[PDB]
């Protein structure tokens, strides 16, 4: 393998080892673990294609060795970004929220919006259920990502 | 058929949801249930136990006693509330205690059925739809969440 170069806001260099046919998602979760940063304020690019990083890939058939570096960009401003959460009606309103945040803050805006109790609803994405306590960019948000509010329906 | 022919997203596995226009009565026979607390249980019973008594709720309530120990700790909707299995089950099966969406799931996750849940706002206008398995709507067992605590059963139309 060798060890992968990691070029960070243009005016550094991290080294990292280059397992063979490994996943981005660890090389996230490394450079997270050395520099104390969530993974999903990470975005990594290519140095002179510009093209998007694909995930789920092994960065192989990618064209990808050591000695070859990446760009890596930060973007805990704290930046904001805006999400459609969809209501059991169907009206998905559109929220500002931050991956830094917890959930419980978007489970509080939505019942400010939506004039409903805390205990009666629920938000999904992509078929699995938020957790409360967790942050937000864990579940691979994005702007116009259709959030799903799921009442408990309790009757 | 119009009921066959709906769009259904997809929420969690074995959970769908839509959001029909129209009215209830154009299609479906509405059987009111008693106002106990266990009105979905009874709701059920109407349309799932040949000759349905006040009484044949309880039974209903069996099977959820072995649902709880089957999905509960594996439901979309049981995490995030804090509450083992037997802190569910000590109220959950008390009697006079209120049904939803959970045991619903549980049910037709359970009883290998097809659980729809219709919810209308306003007097008679339906708002949405949930539907905890994978069946055909003609041959569930339709529900009616009149208000936001209350439910009927909905007899399908010849």
């Amino acid at each position: 393998g060798g060890d992968l170069k990691v070029k960070m806001l243009g005016g550094e260099e991290i080294l990292v080892p280059l397992r063979d046919s490994m996943m981005v998602s660890e090389l996230k979760q490394f450079i997270a673990q050395k520099i104390n940063v969530p993974a999903f304020q990470q975005r990594l690019a290519h140095l002179d294609s510009r093209e998007v990083l694909q995930e789920g890939v092994p960065l192989v058939h990618q064209g990808l060795k050591a000695g070859s570096t990446i760009l890596l960009m930060v973007q805990n401003s704290s930046a904001t970004l805006n999400i459609l959460v969809r209501n059991d009606k169907g009206r998905s309103s559109s929220y500002e929220v931050q991956l830094t945040q917890t959930v419980a803050v978007l489970k509080q805006q939505v019942c400010q919006r939506e004039r409903v109790q805390a205990d009666q609803f629920w938000l999904s994405f992509e078929g699995k259920p938020m957790d409360d306590e967790h942050p937000l960019g864990e579940y691979g948000l994005t702007t116009g990502c259709t959030v799903f509010m799921n009442l408990r329906l309790r009757g | 058929e119009f009921l066959n022919s709906i769009p259904w997203e997809e929420v969690v596995p074995g959970q769908f949801t839509a959001n029909p226009g129209f009215q209830v009565t154009d299609y479906f026979e509405i059987v009111r249930q008693p106002a106990d607390g266990n009105c979905f249980y009874h709701s059920i019973a109407e349309l799932f136990v040949p000759n349905k008594n006040d009484f044949s709720f309880r039974l209903v309530k069996q099977h959820l006693e072995l649902a709880a120990r089957r999905f509960f700790e594996e439901e979309s909707e049981a995490k995030g509330l804090g509450l083992s299995l037997e802190k569910y089950l000590e109220v959950a099966m008390c009697d006079n205690e209120w049904g939803g969406s959970l045991e619903a799931s549980m049910l037709a996750k359970h009883l290998d059925i097809t659980i729809v849940i219709w919810v209308i706002e306003g007097p008679s206008r339906v708002a949405a739809a949930v539907k905890f398995g994978p069946g055909d709507v003609a041959g569930a067992i339709n529900l009616l969440h009149t208000g936001y605590n209350h439910f009927d059963a909905l007899r399908l139309l010849v």
